[PDB]
């Protein structure tokens, strides 16, 4: 589209991504992991 | 069935017209010149009709493959089977819900992805079609006719088993003498049955319909063989009291000459013991009189309202006749008493105590099996038929099948069926061709052993040869079954059981000296069947009786000049390869004759000439397509020697020559008589007959003719819906249809689609297949049944799919030096000559597409240049690749738009011509056009050379052009070698330059001997180009189609 | 046509209707292997047709009668044609 690529669920409304598990993965020697940060992003400003 | 409730969809073809007229209005809208500013909106309009269209024309599938596939599994629920077909039904009204919120047609474009919901729906109904393949062969073995109805129409019958649409759309194919039925007023019985012609017979008592389908058509045998007996009791008590029961509306006409035959029969038996009885011989005579004279009672008024069967009369006749000649031959000989052979030669009809007939020969006898035939063409009774009758009922008696032959073109196929239809059987015609399975073979004689039917197995002769050896086994056990008078027979493993009234026949020619490849029968399988000769049939026989029996009075003088005229054009006229005279030629004449004398009673009077003027006209509409010129006006003076002043008389209309002069004015073509001259009869011979063969040479004008005479025959007449296969690319399995071997699963092929389509068609169309390719005849005679006197194309499988009085076949094509004259004395004809050609009349709108900045120099030069350029050229003859006469006008022509002057018009002519020629002749033609030019060149010596330029005028220096870049670098790929610019090379260059710009877009072939600079110079021009994209690929003794169709869709977009 | 000939001997000469017969073709062969071992082992006759056709057939059927261990009472009939490359070794080990 304009303003940047995009991606769109294929022959679909709502595409639900369905994560197992939060707890478990790893944190940095300081208490930050970059997997809930990377989904802080995606769910703050919708892309990356 | 179960009580769920629906919204459906009707009216398809109202929706799906609009869509093909927008599209091709949007065409229309392309040819604009401001077509430039508006591209953008077309391109949206485009592809939403170019969605819109495949999802209805899926959804219309759908739609009916579901309505097909409820009841079947709502009654017999097989859980494997219902999970699936519950799955489909989820998916398919969870659409329909939608639809009923929305009904606006583009919502379609615009749901939640319905491409592939669509596409799964249909790919689980293929599937659980194929969980269905058992169930249909358990019902295949319930009820015995069904082997030769499809799957498709199977389950429809199976499935809808109360709707009188189906039941009238199927019910003719299943019962070929039921046209159609009625209706009760509740739609709850069955009364009546129809005809072709609208022969309508009640039926003796109300059939009850029900569900299941076996239940009600095993009803329908019973009643309407009950029904034919009393009717054919009542008739003949009333018939035998001493007044006439004449009252043909009430009977149809199988039970008027089969009451006449078994009165006539009882007469002349008490005759022949009581008397000589000359006055039975005079009360025939008199009673044919009365019907000749009651004939004038309805050929009057003719074409009347509620009133049809004059041709139970006609039908009449010819019995008549029969009894006729009997009776004479036996005044002739004096025969004493019954049991005198010369009686028991001929054909009984008796009556048995139980009121049946029964068929009885010189001893051999049969019954007759009430078969409702409803009105068809009978045949005159020749003496050849009492030799093929007497060998057929003999073999029948030593429990034998029928071999007859001999040339092409007698009556052999038609002849079983006519003894079929004099006994009381059903016939069930088919085709032997491919090689198919023996297991094929076999299942097609599982049902004819069931049924009680008479394969006439058309062309056995050309079927694989060890096929044959094991159908060989097949057939000695069905006539030991037979023989031994066995009710339980045994092939294939299951215990089938044979009908008593069973019977198979054979037809075949031998293969003689033209009749393709045909395999030579095992003498085994020889040995098994009874031989009958059926070499040479009658003339004057046939054209008597049938003109005696079509109202005309003067058959005895006319007959016998029809054959006189048939004999001495065959005898005298120069033979060639295309003619016919045989008798299906005859019988076109006869009813060419017929339809006139059917117009020119009701539509006016009768008197003396014109009765003998009919027929020359009536000849004439077939015989003047085949001829050239001279041959033409051959016969024309011996059509003066035999009718001495009743010369000629031309083309009746001309509301249609002036369409054709209108759609040849818009298409911007010339206008040339002989044009009009040729489609005006090829739209006459495809009304006659079926198939038209269009012989003619390349380029000369054979395929513009029906082009154009669709669109003058659409701007009036119905629809002319063109469908166009080439038989020759595409291999035979796809063509006409195979069957997976393994899984025993009909593959549908290209024209058993187009069959389909067409026969899908209302009443009110027409179509012209078209098969624009050359001749074999192992492919052609598989039509030959459709071609018939019978309409009916075959299937392998069994399934048989018939035609109506619509459809034509169109061939286009090269020469006929290939195919069997079956085929050729089976279809009309138009021949095309070398004479008839104008080239003046091409030059002409050649020169109409010129742009009008050259145009009168290029004509002051083309009128007084070419025509001696050409003829010297076909002269000469010398010309490596063989072409025709347009091809070579076409070499000259396309070297040339463009000159500016006449010293360039010359080259541009030298190179458009002398290409084609070789070098011994190529310097003499440089040098006469040259010599018959202004003047000479300074290229005086090797003249192949002249290079004209624009720029100055130059004539001709041949200059070496030598590269300096020269280095290892160059030689680093073994190609892309440096070219050096020798003169020929430019020569070549100069060539080729015209041809690969963008302006003229023309494919072309080099000529030169093996390794000599083809591959690297066409290389060198590839590279001149500016936006090509090359793609050579190495063609050897194995490519095929799929390996360019790959190299093509390797480098190459596919747009919708 | 020897068919005849030879339905009238085994008619004669046996009863039950033993006589069993099988013609080549397209199809055929493998089960024609199976009846020639079933008839070997019940003593049955067995008459095989037109072996001129099925000409890379033979082998086969010449190692299968190399092989069989036939009983008593048990008659092979064949019936070819007149043929080019044929196989010579069933030629060896039959009357003509
Ligand atoms: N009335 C006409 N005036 C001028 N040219 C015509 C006319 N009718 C047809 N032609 C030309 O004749 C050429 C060949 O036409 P047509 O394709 O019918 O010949 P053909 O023999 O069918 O070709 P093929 O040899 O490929 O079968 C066409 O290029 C067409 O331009
Ligand atoms: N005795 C006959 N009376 C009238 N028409 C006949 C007769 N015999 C043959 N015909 C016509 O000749 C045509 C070809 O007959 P057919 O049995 O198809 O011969 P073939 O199989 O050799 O072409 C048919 O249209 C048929 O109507
Ligand atoms: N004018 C020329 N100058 C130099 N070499 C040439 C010339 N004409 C032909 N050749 C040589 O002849 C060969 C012609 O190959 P070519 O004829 O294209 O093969 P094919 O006949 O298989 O298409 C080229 O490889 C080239 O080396
Ligand atoms: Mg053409």
């Amino acid at each position: 589209t304009n303003t940047g690529r995009v991606y769109r669920p294929k022959d679909c409304e709502r595409l639900v991504l369905y994560l197992k598990d939060i707890n478990l993965p790893k944190l940095d020697k300081w208490g930050t992991s970059t997997l809930v940060a990377f989904l802080q992003q995606v769910l703050t400003y919708q892309g990356f | 069935s179960q009580s769920r409730t629906m919204k459906l969809i009707k009216d398809w073809k109202d929706i799906v017209n609009q869509v093909g007229d927008n599209r091709c209005l949007l065409q229309s809208l392309k040819d604009s010149p401001y077509y430039k500013g508006f591209e953008d909106k077309v391109s949206i309009w485009e592809r939403k009709l170019a969605e819109l269209d495949e999802y209805l024309q899926n959804l219309n599938h759908i739609q009916r493959k579901w309505v097909y596939l409820e009841p079947i599994f709502g009654r017999g629920a097989l859980p494997k089977e219902q999970t699936r077909f519950n799955r489909v039904d989820e998916d398919f009204r969870s659409i329909m819900t939608d639809i009923k919120k929305d009904n606006r047609v583009t919502t379609l474009t615009t749901h939640a992805g319905i491409r592939n919901s669509l596409l799964t729906i249909l790919d689980q109904l293929q599937r659980c079609q194929r969980s269905l393949n058992e169930f249909l062969e358990e019902k295949r073995s319930a009820f015995p006719r069904f082997y030769f109805i499809g799957d498709d129409d199977l389950l429809e019958i199976l499935g809808q088993s109360t709707n009188p649409s189906v039941i009238q759309s199927h019910l003719k194919k299943l019962f070929a003498g039921i046209n159609s039925v009625c209706f009760d007023e509740k739609s709850k019985h069955i009364t009546a049955m129809k005809s072709l012609e609208g022969e309508v017979v009640p039926f003796k008592n109300k059939v009850p319909l029900s569900n299941n389908v076996e239940t009600w058509l095993n009803d329908l045998a019973l009643e309407m063989k009950k029904t034919l007996e009393q009717l054919l009791k009542e008739c003949v008590t009333t018939g035998r009291s001493s007044q006439g029961a004449v009252d043909p509306s009430l009977f149809p006409s199988q039970i008027l000459c089969l009451a006449e035959q078994i009165k006539f029969t009882e007469d002349v038996e008490n005759a022949i013991k009581d008397h000589s009885l000359h006055q039975i011989e005079t009360q025939l005579v008199n009673k044919l009189e009365q019907y000749t004279n009651i004939d004038t009672s309805s050929e009057d008024p003719g074409n009347t309202e509620s009133g049809i069967l004059e041709l139970k009369l006609k039908a009449l006749i010819l019995d008549i006749i029969h009894n006729i000649d009997v009776v004479k031959q036996l005044n002739q000989i004096q025969v004493h008493t019954t049991e005198d052979w010369a009686w028991k030669k001929q054909l009984r009809f008796y009556m048995k105590s139980d009121h049946t007939c029964c068929v009885q020969m010189v001893d051999s006898e049969f019954q007759y099996t009430y078969e409702y035939q409803g009105n068809a063409s009978k045949l005159v009774y020749t003496p050849l038929t009492d030799k093929c009758y007497l060998t057929l009922t003999q073999a029948m008696k030593m429990g034998l099948g029928g071999n007859p032959y001999g040339p092409a073109g007698t009556g052999k196929t038609e002849s079983v069926k006519a003894l079929g239809g004099l006994l009381g059987r059903q016939v069930l015609v088919f085709n032997c061709d491919e090689g198919i399975d023996v297991k094929s073979m076999g299942r097609i004689f599982v049902g004819l052993v069931k049924c009680g039917a008479w394969g006439c197995f058309d062309e056995f002769n050309r079927l694989e040869e060890s096929v044959l050896s094991a159908v060989s086994m097949q057939i000695q056990t069905i006539q030991d079954a037979l023989k031994n008078h066995r009710t339980v027979c045994e092939l294939l493993g299951k215990e089938v059981e044979v009908n008593s009234n069973s019977g198979i026949f054979i037809t075949m020619n031998p293969a003689g000296k033209g009749y393709g490849g045909r395999q030579k029968l095992p003498d085994n399988l020889k040995q098994l069947f009874r031989p009958v000769a059926m070499s040479h049939p009658d003339n004057e026989l046939i054209a008597e009786v049938i003109l005696y029996s079509e109202g005309f009075k003067d058959a005895k003088v006319l007959s016998r000049k029809l054959v006189a005229i048939f004999n001495l054009s065959r005898e005298l006229l120069t033979p060639q390869q295309h003619y016919d005279w045989g008798l299906r030629a005859l019988k076109t004449v006869l009813r060419g004759s017929g339809n006139l004398l059917r117009q020119l009673n009701k539509s006016g009077t009768t008197q003396n000439a014109n009765e003998s003027h009919i027929v020359v006209q009536a000849l004439r509409l077939n015989t003047m397509s085949k001829f050239t010129f001279t041959d033409c006006t051959r016969f024309d003076a011996l059509i003066k020697d035999v009718f001495p002043g009743i010369e000629l008389k031309e083309v009746e209309y001309d509301e249609l020559s002036a369409a054709l002069k209108q759609v040849f004015e818009e298409a911007n073509y010339e206008i040339i008589p002989n044009q009009i001259k040729k489609a005006l009869e090829l739209y006459e011979q495809l009304c006659q007959r079926m198939g038209v063969v269009i012989v003619g040479p390349s380029g000369a004008g054979k395929s513009t003719l029906w082009r154009m005479l669709r669109a003058a025959l659409c701007k009036t007449g119905k629809v002319v819906k063109q469908y166009t296969m080439n038989p020759k690319a595409m291999p035979r399995y796809q063509l006409l249809g195979h069957i997976d071997m393994d899984t025993r699963e009909w593959s549908d092929g290209v024209l058993t689609n187009s069959a389909r389509q067409v026969v899908r068609e209302p009443q009110d169309v027409s179509s012209w297949i078209i098969c624009d390719g050359d001749i074999d005849p192992e492919w052609i005679e598989s039509l030959n049944s459709v071609l018939d006197d019978n309409r009916l194309l075959t299937m392998p499988s069994g399934e048989r799919i018939q035609f109506g009085p619509n459809v034509n076949f169109v061939f286009e094509t090269h020469d006929l030096s290939c195919a069997s004259p079956a085929t050729i004395s089976r279809m009309g004809m138009i021949f095309l000559s070398d004479e008839e050609t104008d080239l003046n009349s091409l030059i002409k709108s050649w020169l109409r597409n010129q742009p009008a900045e050259y145009r009168n120099n290029l004509e002051n030069w083309i009128g007084d240049y070419f025509e001696k350029a050409l003829q010297w050229v076909l002269k000469q003859n010398d010309y490596v690749v063989e072409t025709s006469l347009v091809g070579t006008v076409m070499n000259g022509l396309s070297h040339l738009h463009g000159c500016r002057d006449h010293d360039e018009f010359i080259i541009n002519l030298i190179r458009g011509l002398g290409g084609n020629l070789n070098m011994k002749s190529r310097l003499e033609f440089t040098k006469e056009v040259f010599h018959w030019a202004r003047e000479s060149p300074p290229d005086f010596h090797k003249p192949m050379d002249t290079y004209y330029d624009s720029t100055r005028g130059r004539l001709a220096t041949y200059v070496l052009k030598k590269p300096e870049d020269l280095t290892a670098d160059d030689f680093s790929n073994g190609l892309t070698l440096p070219v050096i610019q020798t003169p020929d090379m430019q020569r070549g260059l100069d060539y080729f330059k015209p041809w690969l710009s963008s302006d003229t877009k023309q494919p072309f072939i080099l000529v030169g001997p093996e390794g000599c600079g083809k591959g690297m110079l066409l290389r060198y021009a590839f590279s001149q180009l500016r936006s090509t994209q090359i793609a050579t690929v190495h063609c050897s003794a194995q490519t095929t189609s799929r390996h360019l169709l790959q190299k093509l869709s390797q480098t190459c977009m596919v747009i919708s | 046509d020897p068919s005849q000939e030879l339905q009238e001997l085994a008619n004669a000469e046996r009863s039950g209707e033993c006589y069993h017969q099988v013609a080549m073709g397209q199809g055929q062969a493998d089960l024609a292997i199976q009846m020639l071992k079933e008839c070997a082992r019940n003593g049955d006759w067995l008459c095989l047709k037109n072996l001129h056709l099925v000409v890379s057939w033979l082998p086969v059927l010449e190692k299968e009668l190399n092989t069989l261990q036939p009983k008593d009472t048990f008659r092979l009939w064949l019936t070819a044609e007149v043929h080019p490359n044929f196989t010579p070794i069933l030629l060896q080990s039959s009357l003509k």
